[PDB]
């Protein structure tokens, strides 16, 4: 089992996103994914490296997906240098997150 | 990983206009401007290097 952990800035309902989270059918294989919600306004830089680099401290994770509901012109390209440093893969969902970019690190 | 911690907690807050990049002990090393460039360049702060 891998601990998943989901991040969004902004108004949003905790149970409503919460409500589909252990809704897989994954019944298959034994995934058994441990998904965490987490909710915290992180725009700036600081909050997301003070916050993103201690999860593994407490909890053992090895995958995260971020989303977001603001219209910054860059939170994808620093949240992508994350990845460069780290070896743990991350997905942009929703919001700046998912703009487009033109390239990225080996 | 540290850069990013430390450039922004100890240096823009003491209203800098402009930064210069420092020197990596071995020439073959690169990241040493790739850390100030990026955090530093958020806000549109030039950097000399």
């Amino acid at each position: 089992s891998i601990g998943i952990a989901v991040i969004l800035v902004g108004t949003s309902d905790e149970v409503a996103i919460k409500d589909a989270h252990e809704k897989d059918d994954f019944h298959h294989l034994s995934v058994v994914p441990r998904v965490e919600l987490v909710a915290m306004n992180e725009t700036d830089p600081k909050s997301i490296i003070t916050r993103i680099c201690d999860l593994m401290s407490d909890r053992k994770i090895q995958g995260v997906v971020f989303a977001d509901d603001t219209d910054q012109e860059a939170i994808a390209q620093i949240l992508d240098f994350i990845s460069a440093q780290t070896l743990t893969p991350i997905l942009g969902i929703h919001g700046g997150s998912s703009m487009i970019m033109a390239d990225k690190d080996e | 990983i540290q850069m990013a911690l430390s450039v922004c907690e100890d240096l823009i807050s003491s209203q800098v206009y402009a930064i210069l990049v420092s020197h990596p002990p071995t020439p073959n090393d690169h990241f040493t401007p790739t850390p100030v460039s990026y955090t530093a360049g958020f806000y549109r702060i030039p950097v000399l290097g």
